[PDB]
């Protein structure tokens, strides 16, 4: 039950999208939630686990590949990882999920 | 009319028997002869100032609307200065006492002052044969909304 | 009997027949003024909850919806408003 | 669906009248049937009928006094010219002296003898007798 | 435009070889040249390199699949049944 | 009834005759549009919000209390959804049915079912095309419609 | 101040009621922001069937809901100082003719200004506190027509001694017969 | 251009100049439309908060 609240982030909250933008948004420390697809290369997600651990920020594993994630974020292209800079009326940050 | 670069074709497209003179410069310097079609059909302002020729228009051309006046809807907007209207109507079959939706696609030469688009109810008038199949003229466009002004794509 | 006062049938008839086949399709459901000992705010709850109910002031569960009228929680004090 | 509320009205009355019921109920209670009922009401064919105005077009109840014998609708509503109104009645009326055919008209809704008298025609709504 | 009705890819074989032989090769030659989604990069870029070799054009991966598909049905059931045996032994 | 089924059910809501709010309502019209805004800002369906207006609140209906319907007031409030909820949830249903198809290709029962969703969409899309709720000359391409329904 | 609460300079004849509101000035909680802001338009007087008069004051309904809040309080105090009369509050509402096929087109006529809807709200104005549970109509055998009106038992106390006046004013205003009947 | 319907350059340029000509027109209509959305309505809607409590309501009837 995750896909319903991503539209809340895509419209209310502020996101950044893709790997390079995410790691920049982790380096700046602003990001608190990163959703990593399952199709993404395990090495790229492995060091995103590391960057997430360095920033002490929530990491969520999407239950599908980048195709599901790209549709879930609402964009007809594909997205490896999506970062949640700030979440509005969405509760994904405050919930354990 | 004035726009669309009417003076661009092979020949000199101006109203016959009009007097032009470069010696005397007058208030408007262009003479255009339009006549009201009559029977209550108003002369459009785009024709008062018109520079279109349309020698077969009732207003600026040399024809005359003498006969029937009909109505219909625009269905054929793929054609310059000529229109075909789908005039739906009914016919009474005697034996069964019931009615039957008929229609004919009559073509009419729109005077370029008027604007037509699909869905706009329009009026036409019989005159001398304009083309072989165009034997009417779009004397008045009674499309205050045309069933489409408030339904088009808006921004 | 073909001679019946459908205009003003007895109170037995209305509660017997279906709502939509009554003379006027009046709702038979209602809203309930309900309180909990752990809150200081009133809460109006529809008869058939249709979804979970929680007091704004204190986080709580009031009546879990079912197909019909919801089974209210154990320590729930209900009244018809 | 209910292609004609007038048709289902006159259908319902005949069904209950044949049963002999003293009261019949009609839905969804438009005015054309209400105007139709008035025409019977002035002609004694029908009794006191109570209109119930619920906020969804409501319904009616008609305390028919078991007086008429057959009221029906001509669907669809064929047009008619005054020269041919008598032609229609012969095929629908049990007798000339009694029984009426209802004509909707821009003048109003009336039975044929008055429509003939006031000399205006229209489309046929139904027949009563 | 619409160039052929039913020969499709096999119209290169001319009128020869019969219609049934062209029909069997038709339904596999389509699968042969059809481009497939990579299970690793997610782009519909997997092409058949050789008989049973499926090189994803990007991310330069290659998967040993069927000779005319990225993964045969008779092997998809292999993967499914391997899971349960691994699943039951461990848990 | 039952557009594409043999059912005959008539289970539905029958709202009261009375056109005014009950006596025990203690919210002004300006005090219920605030629950409208802060529930719509969360993106809940106009049907979905009214359920909680009914359940967690004393709001029976927008029309019985306010002067406009829920979907009417959202237009002035500036939270009009991209597409009407009927197409939105039907198409969202359509994508899910299709999403089941490309893997379980031998579901002819669900395959036939899809046409009932598609046909329901197209006739309904015709209505919104007539009244021009959606932009005219619109299509349900059935492939990239997911951009319209996330 | 007589005209400024009358909403119009005319007419000097019916100022006997306007002056009665402006003379309760020792009502500071009730005088301010709820009595001055009310500007009724016109007053009508009709002889009830009982030989007495009921005055039909017309309120322009810009804030009748606000006037409804103090309607219960104001009706009692108005009747006492203006005894042997019945007070009624009406929301005067524009009524436009139904356009004819020979008539020139005009702007659209909304459903509030329709003839049937004003009479719907006339019943609400006529009977403010008691919400009407339902309606009945009886089409008489002689061509007559009646509209029997149902009422709820709650807060009928402010109206049950004014039911006969309700019938008379509607007949005089509309030429239509109605009778009020309450179940239980 | 990758498909047909452009026989040559000047045939293309005619389509482009036509494409520019109308394209300029709908946004010109859009800008005129938006002008109406902020000229005939935006200020005249505020007329109810500046004069409605000014004329024939509070000045003449305040004595």
């Amino acid at each position: 039950s995750i896909n319903q609240k991503l539209a809340l982030v895509i419209k209310s909250g502020k996101y950044t999208l893709g790997y390079k933008s995410t790691v920049k948004s982790l380096r700046q420390g602003k990001s608190k939630l990163i959703i990593i697809a399952a199709n993404t290369p395990v090495l790229r997600k492995s060091e995103l686990e590391y960057y997430a651990m360095l920033s002490k920020t929530k990491v969520y594993y999407f239950q599908g590949g980048n195709n599901e994630l790209g549709t879930a974020v609402g964009k007809l292209f594909r997205v490896g990882v999506v970062s949640i800079l700030e979440a509005g009326d969405s509760d994904i940050l405050t919930t354990l999920a | 009319s004035t726009e669309l670069t009417v003076q661009s074709e092979r020949a000199f497209q101006k109203q016959p028997h009009i007097f032009n003179n470069p010696k005397v410069k007058t208030s408007k310097r262009t003479k255009r002869w339009y006549k009201n079609a009559g029977l209550g059909f108003k002369t459009p302002k785009t024709a008062i100032e018109g520079s279109y020729i349309d020698k077969k228009c009732p207003f600026t051309g040399l024809v005359s609307i003498r006969g029937k006046i009909l109505t219909g809807t625009v269905v054929s907007t793929k054609m310059h200065r000529t229109i075909v209207i789908r005039r739906a109507y009914l016919h009474y079959i005697p034996k069964y006492n019931r009615y039957e939706k008929r229609h004919k696609n009559v073509p009419v030469h729109v005077s370029p002052a008027f604007r037509v688009q699909v869905g706009d109810i329009v009026t036409v008038g019989q005159c001398r044969p304009i083309s072989k199949t165009v034997r009417f003229n779009v004397v008045k466009v009674s499309a205050a909304a045309g069933k489409a002004n408030k339904q088009f794509a808006k921004f | 009997v073909l001679v019946q006062d459908l205009l003003h049938p007895t109170a037995a008839s209305e509660a017997r027949k279906h709502k939509l086949k009554t003379l006027v399709q009046g709702p038979r459901s209602y809203f309930l003024d309900v309180k909990c000992p752990g809150c200081l705010n009133i809460t109006t709850v529809f008869s058939h909850a249709q979804t979970a109910v929680t007091c704004e002031s204190c986080s709580t569960i009031l009546c879990t919806p079912t197909g019909g009228k919801a089974k209210l929680s154990e320590g729930t004090s209900f009244r018809r408003k | 669906t209910r292609s004609s509320v007038l048709a289902d009205a006159l259908n319902a009355i005949n069904n209950a009248e044949k049963t002999g019921k003293r009261q019949v109920l009609i839905r969804p209670s438009s005015k054309v049937i209400i105007k139709f009922l008035q025409v019977m009401q002035k002609h004694g064919y029908i009794g006191e009928f109570e209109y119930i105005d619920d906020h969804r077009s409501g319904k009616i109840v008609v305390q028919l006094n078991g007086r008429l014998n057959k009221c029906g609708v001509i669907s669809p509503r064929f047009n008619v010219k005054i020269g041919d109104i008598e032609k229609w009645t012969a095929n629908l009326l049990p007798a000339r002296q009694f029984g009426y055919v209802i004509l909707t008209t821009s003048a109003g809704i009336m039975d044929h003898e008055e429509a003939r008298r006031k000399h205006v025609s229209g489309k046929i709504l139904g027949f009563v007798y | 435009a619409k160039r052929t009705k039913k020969v499709g890819i096999t119209g290169k074989y001319g009128v020869r070889y019969g219609s049934s032989l062209r029909r069997q090769v038709k339904k596999l030659e389509i699968q042969q040249h059809a481009r497939y989604d990579c299970s690793f990069c997610g782009k519909k870029t997997v092409k058949r390199g050789a008989a049973g070799i499926w090189t994803c054009s990007c991310c330069k991966k290659t998967v040993a699949g069927g000779a005319y598909t990225v993964s045969t049905a008779a092997a998809a059931t292999v993967r499914s049944t391997i899971r349960r045996l691994r699943e039951m032994v461990e848990a | 009834g039952r557009m594409h089924s043999a059912g005959k059910g008539i289970s539905s809501s029958a709202i009261p005759y009375s056109r005014n709010a009950p006596a025990w309502f203690k919210l002004s019209s300006e005090s219920v549009i605030e629950q409208i805004v802060k529930y719509a800002r969360k993106g809940l369906t106009p049907s979905q919000i009214g359920v909680l207006l009914r359940d967690a609140h004393g709001v029976t209906q927008a029309r019985v209390i306010t002067g406009n319907k829920i979907m009417r007031i959202l237009k002035s409030n500036g939270l009009a959804p991209e597409i009407p909820e009927d197409l939105y949830y039907l198409i969202k249903k359509a994508v899910s049915v299709r999403k089941h198809l490309e893997r379980n290709r031998k579901d002819k029962d669900a395959k036939f079912r899809l046409i009932l969703i598609e046909s329901r969409i197209h006739r309904l899309a015709r209505y919104y095309r007539t009244v021009a709720v959606l932009p005219p000359n619109w299509k349900y391409e059935s492939a990239t419609a997911s951009a319209l329904v996330n | 101040p007589q005209a400024k609460i009358l909403s119009q300079a005319p007419t000097e004849l019916e100022l006997q009621v306007a002056q009665a509101f402006v003379e309760l000035e020792n009502s500071s909680p009730e005088l301010k922001a709820e009595l001055r802001p009310l500007q009724f338009k016109s007053i009508r007087e009709i002889d009830v069937a009982g030989g007495k008069k009921a005055l039909a004051i017309f309120v322009p309904v810009p804030s009748l809901a606000g006037f409804h809040k103090v309607q219960t309080k104001l009706t009692r105090e108005l009747e006492k100082k203006f005894q042997d009369r019945h007070v009624i509050f009406l929301a005067e509402r524009r009524i436009l003719p139904k356009p004819s096929r020979t008539s020139r087109q005009v702007q659209k006529r909304p459903r509030s200004r329709t003839l049937t809807a004003v009479h719907d709200k006339i019943l609400e104005d006529l009977v403010f506190p008691t919400e009407i549970v339902g309606k009945r109509v009886r089409y008489l055998v002689g061509g007559n027509k009646i509209q029997k009106v149902l009422l709820d038992s709650k807060d009928v106390q402010q109206i049950d001694y004014k039911l006969e006046s309700f019938q008379a004013v509607y007949n005089k205003l509309t030429g239509k017969q109605i009778v009020f009947e309450i179940p239980s | 251009s990758k498909g047909n319907a452009f026989k040559h350059k000047r045939a293309l340029v005619e389509h482009i100049i036509q494409a520019k000509a109308d394209a300029q027109r709908e946004k010109a209509l859009n800008e005129e439309a938006e002008a109406r959305r902020l000229k005939n309505r935006a200020a005249r809607d505020r007329r109810a908060q500046r004069v409605a409590e000014k004329r024939d309501a509070l000045l003449k009837e305040d004595a």
